[PDB]
RNA sequence: AGUAGUAACAAGAGGG
RNA sequence: UAUACCUCUGCU
């Protein structure tokens, strides 16, 4: 009707009082005015609460409370009385009267209330339809992150949402904008499908989908999976010493599997490129993993990622890496890769393209209707196109084609006029196209021309579509099975390189959904600080049966495979060095009896896993590459790696306790120190009757029995002899 | 034997088990009386830093007003306010250098923000001492009172709806000497009864003076700061008026931009995000330095941090973070420095008297501390009032050298994060080097060098570079030792940051909002605990537990099979008899705990709903309730909380018939703020009316200059109108509805 | 400002500065640093609103749930297991107190007791209760100009608190409060049932901990405090201007299970307009005790100690009879003061959080669940006391109860005092701990700090405890150090 | 008296 | 001046 609202408006004009503020206040002002209270914000709500809950009439509640509900209740406690709320028609109450409202008050239909607090229920719901695994118990190192919130965010922004709920809540009194995409349509026609005729207060449909709508972030500290759904449950999925793992309810998301894949792969790769027979170590990890409980080989068959590691897996596995289609012609890639970089772009009429432009060196075989070229792609470059048909025109279009592909600035540049071609929006990649198939008057006037040498059966095209034999447009020319080996390189049937795992990248960021490896090759927690701590742990767990083994039966010893997770984190090129580095350090600890670094040994131990290169080098520090940034493990004395503190009585890894030593250890030092440089004994604090000081690098003018200060690390300045014999 | 609970720190590390230094399970300190001796002592003590600057008197105000910015250089270590504006513009500058095109960007988002800001955005936020009244006053009141007086008065720009046109009248507001605001007060009538005295409030009003309003308006208030852990002494704390509001919004808007931007700015983010810039400055600090060089980090703290920060100074900041830009928002943002510059502070309540002889008390107001003999007071309260004599000015005490605690923000941490962006390599280009964290008076210094004097160097360095703009290290507080090790903001790191679950215990209880919210709030700091303060499982499952207890207690709202003996058990047994399916009932109407580790973030009814009884939840989520009153999107599901000074909460919520708000505060009844109580009833009649002609008005905020009325009429014909000619009404209605809306428009 | 540009003013301004404005490290050395100043003077009385270790009950057997039936008839009931009374007198007296007025109270509550009926038990208005209870005490407000010319009118006493000594009894409380005894004191509330491993893992690790801690000393502080200031608080709320009883009760299950009321004494309660947070109602204590104060006069300062019966006890070999003692006394509290202590058990939380913390410390690195190794394979490895011998290292069940004890007493002598000590010392203790981990720590200005510290310590029994539990760290850091 | 602790409470305001 | 009542208020 819209009735009693104007009898109402004329029984509040009526009245002076009031009919002052409606004229005189404006609509800007309505809001300053509604917010008018003599009321603060309590303090002390706590107590306040506590106070007010032992009155007999603390909650207020609207004066329909008295028509709706009775004044005693059936045991004759007082429910309602006439004393107003200050500054309200309103109406102080018992909490005996919300009892008897949900007891014995009126019932409503609330059946759909689910579909309005979804949020709520899909927590709920991921729950119910979740599993637990077992409890592990370790060192659970966690990386403070900004991560997601509000799992089930259908990504738009605020206004963006604010749209759509108006829309769907405020129908009628809509503000004044355009419904940008069928993002917001779909969503709005299927939550106003969704929330038909719900007997409830739009205010919280407002709130919930706008807290349901728009992206929320936070910045937790994280040990594992970074998806949403996991976020949801980090206190019930980790704690200080221990992995509760879990699964929860309802089916994880492609770019997060994609994403994660390549992190699985990546590590699976260079774990497997350190142990003997690389191929054989591979493809049990491969059988082994699994991804957020679903087979790294059943997902590895039917997922279409690209990457290198990845591609070795397949290669290994024997399913085929990837060829596809466009613009009506079937691409083959023959050699090569690409990285895929997300990018927005600039048409000639400086209209905003957002293209997934692709980076990197590669070569195709393309074929189709009439026509066939040979593509050689660089990044946003046509590097060569032979091109083949059987008609000049069928040339000429898989010509264009490939300019198109290549994703030149020449051709976007080129692009005069806007492009809204179609009622599926076609892609950026297709709208170029499709643009220039029917006008590319402008691109081949823009593409450019180079002289060539001419040969017999090539030939050049030029821009107004003449053949010249010795003139052509840039880089074009007019012409008429895989196997992977012990050591993971990837041949063609030809016995050409594709892939090397020499050429495969570390893992980047932090995995999505959770990475179960069930291999021994592997250590139990995944990612770097794992592999540092379990590999520092194990070495004290097993000390005593390892330092005999130290002095009898060394080589053995750094051959034990226990050693090979921590190789990972050395760079390629640094781990023979760095072995025969630290092998030195020890045989010369050997060699001058009663220097014995129990400790120095545990630290540097793990480094000596590799077969040792000859080279004579210094080195103050090791570099360990974890998360991205290199970590420099310092030779002598404590570091951020690796730090013992004798308070505890602990070796502390990454700011986790790996294990105590022996007491032992406690009361064992002696004035000379060895193994830290090459050939060189350290005697204690530095005496300046041996000149002024020297640095590392200055140590190959000395001889051999004299003594001499060095700057060895961390602000020490130490006496330093070089040693007679040569280990 | 005798029981040590100290001696756990031969064995275990200080870091480890820190919980036991932090005695946060009793109640806090809380000053009883006033707080004028405290405020006394801030605005002496801020005139004692600075006694060496020039003394002069103010034409427009006639307060003594002291000037110590570029004044003579300290000779000792004690705090000092003697900041130097070329020092300061060298670090600002370099700021700028290394930074390139930040204020661009940090001013073109704060311009765009005072163009699109609205009015409104001004009732948001704390509370603010209301000229008009000489109190408190929550900002929606006390911005309706300074408008609804600029509007009595010749001021009405800010009716066009837009923040800076409010914000210019106050500038005019200046020039008027004579300004007339209305004083309300009790008389006395003589009433029949078919006679006895009856009292009744009136009304006055009065013009005030140029040296009046300007007072008032340069004034901020005073209060002693209650519950402040780890101190043996009470403090002053200051609140700002409702005119300088506007510009200080754009200022700190400013500075929040430009601090949102640097990785040694603390603010404004979470303690997460400043552990990841303390972990990313760490990181930066090693892998950037070399094999043979030494780290050591300052654990640090900036004795009497307002008391010597500058208005001046800000003022040299905000102008030389504009330069470049226009004129006009140069000057915007320039008012607040100024109007601060010449800040006067009101003294608070003043004094209670005794006289043990005749049994008697008495009050004083602390404008009386002018004409007043000081034979009633004691030896250092006298002295205080011979040396804020001096300073005093109609009621107040001017105040223009330093800041006081809760008026100013986030700007003040710039000037120190320009100091530790000082310490670059690339700047410094010594054999030392530094970088750092800072949060206000809070600081985490690591310095790099080649040796332990080479370090020394830079120490004094740093802590006399500071003091050449009025930064004062506390040599006390502070300290040093190798990188490894540090505390800041009770965020200990030992090679890694440790829990401080200590810190947290006051908020685990009952948040006393209500019922539904206590229920989401109570698990949900279970919740963070367990992931940010390494709360454990166990002690996470007893807190449910003695959750559930003070819950249940506090409520009355004990298991319907109980025999305890409340004013609700009773009504709370019929419902629990009444009941089929037990399981279902909320805590709340005496059912049973649902929760525990995994169901924490699950409101308690979306967790109960499959087994609930269909009637009973047709009761308590029925939308026509009485309890609950409809809130707005911006303000439903709040709460508030103080970890920091004050913060709004966020919890996830069914409203249910336990949604309900407790009964207001009635004292006001007995005072002659009386009408406000009648001015707000009528006020929200309006409002819950027009709601009917916008129900889009309580989502979002509906932008217009026009007349309350006039929009509802508009309306009230077109919605009438399409209701029949393109629906299902009569013409009869239609006609009827017309007629009426007409009929009122007659009526002026 | 416009055309400012920095050419070298930083440097020269420091170059001009003087050599006195300098940041000095001083390295530090806990070998070489002194004990923290003890203040002298009196020693600190007892200032708890409920008797500790010298509490005394009188209890009865009763399977009701542990908060249900009438408190007064609980009470009643619990009178009648004391059958050798006598007529009062006083043994102690409270030295600026009418001592008779005491006396006349007992007997005045003891009879109201024997002469009520129903729920509510409000004492008449007696003036020898009035005294005690402070009626009309505070001085009559008046206007300024009434008042402007009278001699002695001076503003109220603001000096800074008498300072007093640190008495051995604290250190006896603290070393009672850290036992186990032989009844169940918490009861806990119901949990959802466990569904996820570490649900059960938790469960598993609750047990213990409600094991460790249900029966400690402690546990029974915090229901008394909880239920004296639960019903303090409503009574203060309901009944203004009325002096309403409150007997001390709490409920505890023995060894065997069997469900047990106790009666620690009377809460008389002053009148209530609590207005402010910090608002002061006085009541009246009385409260039975076996403990001879004449033993530890210096103890109990503030109270009247009556003697009121007699009992039989038996020793080892022998077997006695002793006098029963009435503690009585005046005492206040706030609605500040009382909400928190009606929030004590969050002392549980702050004890058991250390413990798992622990645990969970040594369950990372040994990599596997170490609870029922710490708690049943029993190992006494944690320092937490000193005995002529020296350093006694106990068990974790121990520290959980030693933490709850120091949680629980930092919650009943809550104290600015406190506050400062515990906020500043925590500077020297780190300062401590980074040269014990050889981080070679500095300060600039040490003894700023020593007296930041010892500004804080004037008469509060826990802090002045705290300040000597520093003391012997101190030392016995530097013994195993040196 | 007692609470308390740098200043208050030990009811305040009114029917004057 | 005293004694009785009665009203409002318990963060304003
Ligand atoms: C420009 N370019 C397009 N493709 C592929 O060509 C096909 C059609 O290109 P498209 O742009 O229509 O693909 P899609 O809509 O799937 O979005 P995209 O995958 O993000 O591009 C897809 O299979 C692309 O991966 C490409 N593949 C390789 N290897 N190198 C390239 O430069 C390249
Ligand atoms: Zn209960």
């Amino acid at each position: 009707s819209g009735m009693e609202r104007i009898k109402e408006l004329m029984e509040m004009v009526k009245n002076s009082r009031m009919r002052e503020i409606l004229t005189t206040t404006s609509v800007d002002h309505m809001a300053v005015i509604k917010k008018y209270t003599s009321g603060r914000q309590e303090k002390n709500p706590a107590l306040r609460m506590k106070w007010m809950m032992a009155m007999k009439y603390p909650i207020s509640a609207s004066s329909r409370i008295r028509e709706m509900i009775p004044e005693k209740d059936e045991d004759g406690n007082t429910l309602w009385t006439n004393t107003k709320d200050a500054g309200s028609n309103r109406v102080l109450v018992s909490p005996n009267a919300v009892t008897w409202w949900n007891r014995a008050g009126p019932v409503s239909d609330v059946v759909h209330y689910p579909r309005v607090y979804k949020m709520y229920f899909d927590r709920l719901e991921r729950l119910t339809h979740g599993t637990f695994g077992p409890v592990k118990f370790y060192n659970q190192v966690k990386v403070r992150k900004r991560v997601d919130i509000n799992p089930g965010h259908k990504d738009l922004t605020s206004r963006e949402a604010q749209e759509v709920i108006m829309e769907v809540v405020f129908p009628n009194e809509v503000g004044a904008r355009t419904l940008s995409s069928d993002a917001q349509l779909t969503i709005t026609k299927e939550k106003k499908e969704e929330l038909k005729n719900c007997k409830i207060s739009p205010i919280m449909v407002a709130y919930m989908l706008e807290r349901e709508l728009v992206r929320r972030t936070r910045f937790l500290p994280i040990a594992g999976a970074t998806s949403s759904t996991y976020v949801e449950v980090l206190h019930l999925t980790q704690g200080t010493c221990w992995e509760q793992q879990y699964t929860p309810g309802g089916e994880a998301e492609n770019d997060d599997l994609d994403q994660t894949l390549i992190i699985a792969s990546r590590n699976i790769v260079r774990r497997s490129i350190v142990a003997i027979d690389p191929l054989a170590s591979l493809l049990s990890m491969c059988h082994t993993t699994s991804i957020s409980s679903e087979p790294l080989v059943e997902i590895l068959r039917s997922n279409p990622t690209d990457e290198q590691a990845v591609n070795i897996c397949k290669a290994a596995l024997g399913i085929r890496i990837n060829s596809f289609s466009f613009g009506g012609y079937n691409f083959k890639r023959v050699k090569g890769s690409s990285q895929r970089t997300e990018k927005a772009v600039l048409t000639g009429n400086l209209q905003t393209l957002t293209m997934t432009i692709f980076e990197g060196y590669e070569e195709f075989n393309v074929s189709g209707k009439r026509a066939s070229a040979v593509l050689k792609k660089g990044a946003q470059r046509l590097i060569q196109a032979i091109i083949g048909g059987r008609t000049l025109e069928d040339i000429l279009n898989l010509m264009i084609t490939l300019m198109v592909f290549s994703q030149e600035e020449k051709m976007l540049k080129a692009v005069r006029g806007d492009l809204n071609f179609v009622n599926q929006r076609l892609n950026p990649m297709y709208q170029l196209l499709r643009h220039f198939q029917k006008d590319s008057s402008t691109l081949l006037k823009n593409w450019g021309t180079e002289e060539i040498d001419p040969i017999m059966g090539i030939a050049g095209i030029m821009p107004d579509g003449t053949i010249n034999k010795t003139q052509t447009l840039m880089g074009v020319r007019l012409s008429q099975r895989v196997n992977i080996d012990k050591y993971l390189r990837v041949r063609n049937e030809k016995g050409e390189l594709l892939i090397s795992p020499e050429e495969v990248s570390e893992a980047q960021g932090q995995e999505k959904l959770p990475i179960n490896y069930n291999s021994s090759l592997m250590w139990e927690v995944n990612g770097p600080e794992s592999i540092l701590t379990n590999t520092y742990h194990w070495i004290i767990k097993n000390w005593e049966l390892l330092k005999t083994q130290w002095m009898t039966d060394p080589t053995v010893l750094y051959n034990r495979i226990e050693f090979e997770p921590f190789q990972t984190l050395i760079p390629k090129g640094n781990r023979a060095i760095y072995s025969g580095f630290t092998r030195t350090l020890f045989q010369q600890m050997r060699d001058v009896e009663g220097t014995f670094d129990s400790i120095q040994i545990i630290k540097l131990l793990p480094f000596s896993a590799h077969p040792p290169s000859l080279g004579r080098t210094q080195f103050s520090s090791f570099t360990l590459n974890i998360r991205g940034a290199p970590l420099r493990l310092l030779i002598r004395g404590n570091s951020q790696v690796f730090n013992y503190n004798q308070m505890e009585n602990v070796i502390i890894v990454l700011g986790k306790s790996v294990g105590s030593p022996e007491r032992s250890i406690l009361t064992e030092s002696s004035s000379i120190e060895s193994a830290v440089l090459r050939g060189f004994l350290i005697l204690g604090k530095a005496n300046s009757k041996y000149g002024p000081v020297l640095t590392i690098g200055e140590l190959d003018k000395l001889g051999r029995g004299e003594k001499a200060n060095v700057l060895i690390g961390q602000g020490d300045t130490v006496l330093v002899m070089k040693r007679k014999r040569d280990s | 034997m005798d029981v040590n609970p100290m001696l756990i720190f031969l064995k275990v590390p200080v870091q480890n088990a820190i919980s036991t230094t932090f005695p946060y399970t009793g109640d806090p300190p809380y000053s009883h009386g006033t707080g004028t001796g405290y405020t006394m002592d801030t605005v002496i003590r801020t005139h004692d830093y600075s006694s060496r600057g020039i003394w002069k008197t103010n034409s427009e105000t006639g307060a003594q007003q002291l000037n110590p910015i570029d004044g003579p250089l300290p000779e000792d270590n004690e705090p000092s306010g003697y900041a130097q504006t070329d020092c300061v513009l060298e670090l600002i500058e370099g700021l700028d250098r290394s930074h390139p095109g930040l204020f661009e960007t940090a001013c073109q988002e704060t311009i765009d923000a005072i163009q699109q800001t609205r009015v409104d955005k001004l009732t948001q936020g704390r509370q603010t001492y209301d000229w008009t009244l000489n109190r408190n006053q929550p900002a929606a009141t006390a911005l309706a009172n300074t408008i609804e007086v600029f509007r009595k008065n010749g001021y009405k720009l800010n009716e066009s709806g837009r923040l800076i046109d409010f914000l210019k009248d106050v500038l005019l507001s200046f020039e008027n000497d004579s300004m007339e605001v209305t004083t309300h007060f009790q008389k006395k009538k003589r009433i029949r009864d078919n006679m006895i005295t009856q009292r009744t409030i009136g009304k006055k009003r009065v013009k005030l003076t140029k040296k009046n309003y300007l007072i008032r308006a340069l004034t901020l208030n005073t209060m002693t700061k209650d519950a402040e852990r780890g101190k043996l002494k009470r403090r002053a704390i200051a609140t700002p008026g409702m005119q300088i509001r506007g510009f200080v919004y754009f200022v700190e808007l400013l500075a929040r931009n430009i601090c949102e931007r640097l990785e040694q700015s603390g603010l404004p983010v979470g303690g997460n995000e400043k552990k990841a810039k303390l972990a990313n400055v760490i990181k930066k600090m090693m892998a950037k330095s070399t094999d043979e060089e030494l780290s050591y980090t300052i654990t640090g703290d900036n004795t009497k941090w307002n008391e010597n920060q500058n208005p001046r100074i800000f003022l040299a900041m905000v102008l030389r973070i504009t330069a470049g830009q226009p004129e006009w928002f140069r000057d915007l943002l320039a008012v607040a420095p100024i109007m601060f510059s010449n800040k006067v502070a009101r003294l608070g309540r003043g004094y209670m008297f005794e006289s043990k002889s005749m049994h008697l008390r008495t009050q004083i107001s602390a404008e009386n501390l002018s004409d007043i003999n000081l034979r009633y007071f004691n030896e250092d309260t006298k002295k205080k009032i011979e040396k804020i004599r001096h300073l005093m000015v109609e009621g107040t005490a001017s105040l223009s050298p330093g800041m006081m605690m809760g008026m100013f923000n986030m700007l003040s941490t710039v000037l120190g994060v320009s100091v530790l962006n000082l310490g670059q390599r690339e700047i410094l280009k010594r054999t030392y080097w530094w970088d750092g964290l800072q949060s206000s008076d809070d600081f985490a210094l690591i310095i790099n060098g080649h040796f332990k004097e080479d370090i020394q160097q830079g120490v004094n360095h740093f802590y006399r570079t500071c003091k050449l703009v009025g930064i004062n290290m506390s040599q006390k507080k502070s300290y040093i030792n190798k990188t490894g090790t540090f505390e800041f903001t009770s965020f200990f790191y030992r090679y890694g940051f440790v829990a401080n679950f200590s810190m947290e215990l006051p908020s685990f209880g009952v948040a006393g909002n209500n019922e539904s919210a206590d229920m989401s709030i109570g698990t949900t700091v279970i919740k963070t605990n367990m992931i940010n303060n390494d709360l454990g499982p166990a002690t996470a499952q007893m807190a449910i537990q003695l959750f559930i207890k003070d819950y249940r207690y506090t409520y009355r709202c004990h298991r319907g099979d109980t025999n305890l003996e409340t004013r609700r058990t009773k009504s709370i047994k019929r419902l629990w008899t009444e009941t089929i399916s037990k399981a279902g009932l909320l805590v709340a109407d005496g059912g049973p705990n649902p929760y525990n580790l995994r169901n924490l973030h699950i409101p308690e009814v979306c967790l109960k709903w499959s087994l609930m009884d269909p009637d009973y939840r047709g009761r308590l989520c029925n939308p026509n309730n009485p309890f609950v009153h409809h809130m707005e999107v911006e303000s439903t599901n709040l709460a508030v909380v103080m970890p920091g000074p004050a913060k709004s909460l966020e919890y996830d919520a069914v409203a249910t018939t336990h949604s309900w708000t407790p009964k207001r505060n009635r004292s006001i009844l007995n005072t002659n703020q009386r009408g406000i109580l009648e001015d707000e009833r009528i006020y929200q009649k309006c409002c819950q009316v027009f709601e009917k002609f916008f129900p889009s008005s309580t989502y979002r905020r509906p932008i217009g200059m026009a007349s309350m009325l006039d929009a509802m009429l508009s309306r009230a014909r077109i919605d009438a109108r399409i209701d029949l000619e393109s629906g299902r009404i009569s013409s009869q209605d239609f006609s009827e509805i017309t007629n009426t809306c007409k009929a009122i428009e007659a009526l002026k | 400002v416009s055309s400012f540009k920095a050419n070298g003013n930083i440097e020269a301004k420091l170059g001009a500065m003087s050599e006195k404005v300098n940041a000095q490290i001083e390295s530090f050395d806990p070998r070489t640093i002194r004990e923290l100043e003890l203040p002298e003077g009196k020693f600190c009385t007892q200032r708890s609103k409920f008797l500790l270790m010298d509490a005394m009950k009188l209890s009865v057997l009763n399977p009701a749930h542990e908060g249900e039936g009438i408190p007064m008839k609980d009470a009643k009931a619990c009178l009648d297991t004391f059958w050798g009374w006598k007529k009062a007198t006083i043994i102690k007296k409270h030295e600026k107190g009418v001592n008779t007025n005491y006396l006349m109270i007992w007997e005045q509550l003891l009879e109201s007791i024997k002469e009520m009926e129903g729920k509510f038990l409000n004492l008449k208005k007696t003036n020898h209760l009035k005294w005690g209870l402070g009626e009309g005490q505070a001085p009559e407000k008046m206007d300024f100009e009434d008042c402007k010319e009278v001699p002695d009118l001076f503003q109220y006493k603001s000096e800074p608190p008498e300072k007093r000594k640190l008495a051995s009894w604290i250190q006896s409380e603290f070393n009672k409060a850290s036992e186990l005894t032989n009844s169940n004191w918490i009861e806990f509330d119901e949990l959802g049932n466990d569904v996820a491993p570490i649900e059960h893992i938790a469960s598993r690790r609750r047990n213990f901990f409600t094991a460790e801690v249900s029966q400690c000393r402690a546990s029974e502080y915090i229901m008394k405090a909880v239920y004296i200031n639960t019903a303090l608080l409503n009574s203060s709320c309901t009944a203004m201007e009325e002096y309403q009883v409150i007997p001390i009760i709490t409920k505890c299950r023995d060894t065997s299970g069997q469900r047990r009321t106790n009666l620690y004494g009377f809460i008389i309660k002053g009148r209530s307009h609590l207005r402010n947070d910090t608002d002061v109602v006085n009541f009246i204590s009385l409260e039975f005790s076996l403990t001879d104060p004449r033993n530890e006069i210096h103890k109990w300062e503030k109270y009247c100690v009556l003697e009121i019966g007699d009992m039989e006890i038996r020793t080892s070999i022998s077997t006695i009879m002793k006098p029963v003692y009435l503690y009585v006394r005046t005492n206040g509290t706030s609605k500040i003061k009382m909400k928190w202590g009606m929030e004590m058990r969050r002392c549980l939380l702050q004890s058991l959080q250390q413990v798992e913390s622990m645990i969970e410390a040594e369950s990372a690195v040994k990599e596997k669940d170490m609870t029922e190794p710490f708690f049943r394979n029993r190992e006494n490895d944690w320092p937490i006391g000193e005995s002529p011998q020296g350093i006694e290292k106990g068990t974790i069940g121990k520290v959980c109860r030693v933490l709850l004890a120091k949680s629980v007493f930092n919650s009943i002598y809550a104290s600015a005092q406190l506050e400062g000590f515990s906020a500043e010392s925590r500077k020297l203790l780190l300062l401590i701990q980074a040269f014990r981990d050889n981080l070679d720590p500095g300060t600039f200005d040490l003894k700023g700090l020593y007296e930041a510290i010892e500004e804080c310590i004037i008469n509060d029994p826990w802090v002045l405890l705290n300040a000597s539990w520093f003391n012997s760290f101190l030392k016995a850091v530097q013994l195993s150090m040196g």
